[PDB]
Formats: structure tokens, C-alpha cells, sequence
């Protein structure tokens, strides 16, 4: 994240980093004790993903870190990366061993399709990771967070690649210089409403941060709260 | 100043509270507004519910809260039913 502040312990508990050949290369949010939410484009077939939730400082133990292989991924099925990198954008993963919930390590909310859609529309959302602080720059090591504005459709298709508004949207300032990076995909947008947090998008890619467009773009987590529910259900 | 109650100004049984130079009408479940002329509804203040509103049949709201939660005895708040629910921060 360019242009955000460090994050407190706990501040955002549902926050989880992915680590593979290198660390934090994308984030991914907490559904349940067994499962996680994260973006399509961070799961390619062959390589291994390991969860950390209970993150704050990826350098430093601070003993509420609780690690977790993943034992299945389940990428969007209308998701095709040869066709467009950014689209159906989402993907789940379930951990081999339950995470213990507490106050470091809580899951996100998701609401239904309709009040995932109205949240969104209240118009700002937290967005949160371990990715550069700025463009080609170094990995956070502390959890960074920034409030993005959500942009209005006109303005969003007018300025950046690859966008399907039916299944994305954007967010950031009009006057740029703050937006998710690169590591930070597949991590949480959420929206506060009176004290409990919603997922309402997943960060798919900075375009501000890569120089490729003057927003960030989300994936709507509302057209994807059905399937989010079949098949995270652990009852 | 007298008791502006007298008059008996709160509809669909309102309770009606005198108060300096006005009233109150302090409505049974189900009715709002100042006179509790109004049927609660989910396109006002989300049906008052904490969380999720809906219309059943009968044409009342009932309120729901996300997994995590139990819709309190009020009909409408929402209230932890596990130690860690989700979207709160318990630092
Ligand atoms: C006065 O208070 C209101 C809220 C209702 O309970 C009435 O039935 C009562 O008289
Ligand atoms: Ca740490
Ligand atoms: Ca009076």
C-alpha cells in the first residue's frame, strides 16, 4: 500500500499474508476457522501458497502469528487468466488446520448480495496489506491500511485497463499517489458500518501503484457471496 | 403550559408523554414517526434492524443478522453468539 499508515496489532484481524517463494506476494482475507478468500490471479496451478494470519510485523515474532498450509484452492470457475488477468478475479483456499479465533485472527463479515452492494456504495472502504509502499519499492513489513473513495463507473472506465464493470470497480483519489501495490492482491476491501466490517471488495490490481491507470481495481465481492458461502459452509 | 397529551395525538395506540410546550408518542412494535402514523418498513432507517431487513408475508419486517450473530430480544440488534465474531476489532 502507497500512501497508508501501519497498522496497530489486531486493527485488522481478518487480514492474512500469502508467502511462496517469496514472501507476502499477495494477501487474502479470513472467511472462517478453515478458510480464506484471496484473488484468482495469486493461486497458479504448481506452486505452494502458506497462510499467515495473526500478522503484523513479517519480520519480527510477535506471538499471535498462526501459519497454515493450504489443501485446496478453489479458483472462480468463469476464471480464465488467458482472456484477462483481472476478471472473475477470486478465489478460495482452505487451511489443512482450523485457525484458533481471537483478537488478532477474526473473520470478516460478508453480508448478502444486496447489502454487500449497499455497503460498497456508502462510498469508502479500508484497503490493507504487505505490499510495496511505493512504486518498484521495498515490501512493508509492518501491515499498512489506507481509506480509498469509492470512484463512480464513467470516471473508472475513462482511466484504466482491463475493467469488466459488471464484476470490478474502482477506488482511490483523483489526485492519485494512494493505492494498493504490488503484494497486496488478493487482500481485503471492507466497509465499517457501525462498528462491524464487511468485505466488499478483493484487491485485484494497483494501477496508480503500476503506473498503468490513475485507480486501484476490486473485485465486487456481492456478485460472489453465494459461492463464497456453498463452498466455505463448515456445517 | 399544559398537557399537550390531552388531545390524545398518537395514533395505532402510541403512548403519548407530555413534555414542555410538546408531546412524545412512544409507539408499539411495528409503527414509527412522530404520531406513530407510520408502518416500519425496510426503506426507513433499514426497518430499524441492525443489520438485515426484510419483508415477510403479513408485510412486516423482520430483521436478520449475518453468521456470528443472534437477533436480540428487541427484534433488531444484533449480538455476538460465538467469543469472536466476525468484522469486530476486540484488542
Ligand atoms: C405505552 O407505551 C407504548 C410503547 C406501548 O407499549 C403502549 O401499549 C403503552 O401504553
Ligand atoms: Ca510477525
Ligand atoms: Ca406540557
Amino acid at each position: 500500500v502507497v500512501g497508508g499508515e501501519d497498522a496497530k496489532p489486531g486493527q485488522f484481524p481478518w487480514q492474512v499474508v500469502l508467502n511462496g517463494k517469496v514472501d507476502a506476494f499477495c494477501g487474502g482475507s479470513i472467511v472462517n476457522e478453515k478458510w480464506i478468500v484471496t484473488a484468482a490471479h495469486c493461486v497458479e496451478t504448481g506452486v505452494k501458497i502458506t497462510v499467515v494470519a495473526g500478522e503484523h510485523n513479517i519480520e519480527e515474532t510477535e506471538h499471535t502469528e498462526q501459519k497454515r498450509n493450504v489443501i485446496r484452492i478453489i479458483p472462480h470457475h468463469n476464471y480464465n487468466a488467458a482472456i484477462n488477468k483481472y476478471n472473475h478475479d477470486i478465489a478460495l483456499l482452505e487451511l489443512d488446520e482450523p485457525l484458533v479465533l481471537n483478537s488478532y485472527v477474526t473473520p470478516i463479515c460478508i453480508a448478502d448480495k444486496e447489502y454487500t452492494n449497499i455497503f460498497l456504495k456508502f462510498g469508502s472502504g479500508y484497503v490493507s496489506g504487505w505490499g510495496r509502499v511505493f512504486h518498484k519499492g521495498r515490501s512493508a513489513l509492518v501491515l499498512q491500511y489506507l481509506r480509498v473513495p469509492l470512484v463512480d463507473r464513467a470516471t473508472c472506465l475513462r482511466s484504466t485497463k482491463f475493467t469488466i464493470y459488471n464484476n470490478m470497480f474502482c477506488a482511490g483519489f483523483h489526485e492519485g499517489g494512494r493505492d494498493s501495490c504490488q503484494g497486496d492482491a488478493g487482500g481485503p476491501h471492507v466497509t465499517e458500518v457501525e462498528g462491524t466490517s464487511f468485505l466488499t471488495g478483493i484487491i485485484s490490481w494497483g494501477e496508480e501503484c503500476a503506473m498503468k491507470g490513475k485507480y486501484g481495481i476490486y473485485t465486487k465481492v456481492s456478485r460472489y457471496v453465494n459461492w463464497i458461502k456453498e463452498k466455505t459452509k463448515l456445517t | 403550559d399544559g398537557d399537550q397529551c390531552e388531545s390524545n395525538p398518537c395514533l395505532n395506540g402510541g403512548s403519548c408523554k407530555d413534555d414542555i410546550n410538546s408531546y412524545e408518542c412512544w409507539c408499539p412494535f411495528g409503527f414509527e414517526g412522530k404520531n406513530c402514523e407510520l408502518d416500519v418498513t425496510c426503506n426507513i432507517k433499514n426497518g430499524r434492524c441492525e443489520q438485515f431487513c426484510k419483508n415477510s408475508a403479513d408485510n412486516k419486517v423482520v430483521c436478520s443478522c449475518t453468521e456470528g450473530y443472534r437477533l436480540a430480544e428487541n427484534q433488531k440488534s444484533c449480538e455476538p453468539a460465538v467469543p469472536f465474531p466476525c468484522g469486530r476489532v476486540s484488542v
